[PDB]
């Protein structure tokens, strides 16, 4: 609908090489009104 | 505590309103019940 609807969630972990194994819910944290076409996209890594 | 006509946003129903326990997440509007009628609602002047 040209909202760019983010849901994240934090928990902290104590994991050294794996996506932790288990269940939790992400909130919407913003539901950005931008209403444009999209087809990829890339992060932003500090150097 | 009385029954009312309640209206939020344009929810017209007819109930008693009460002050809920609900903890509602911070984003959350309405609450529906198991019977998906709206059985809670947050406030919108007011944090309730
Ligand atoms: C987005 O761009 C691609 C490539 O140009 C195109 O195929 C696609 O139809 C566009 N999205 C919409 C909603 O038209």
């Amino acid at each position: 609908d040209g909202y760019f609807k983010i849901y994240s969630k934090h928990t902290p972990i104590n994991l050294v090489r794996d996506l932790p194994q288990g269940f939790s819910a992400l909130e919407p944290l913003v539901d950005l009104p931008i209403g444009i076409n999209i087809t990829r996209f890339q992060t932003l890594l500090a150097l | 505590n009385k029954c009312v006509n309640f209206n939020f946003n344009g929810l017209t129903g007819t109930g008693v309103l009460t002050e809920s326990n609900k903890k509602f997440l911070p984003f959350q509007q309405f609450g529906r019940d198991i019977d998906d009628t709206t059985d809670a609602v947050r406030d919108p002047q007011t944090l309730e």
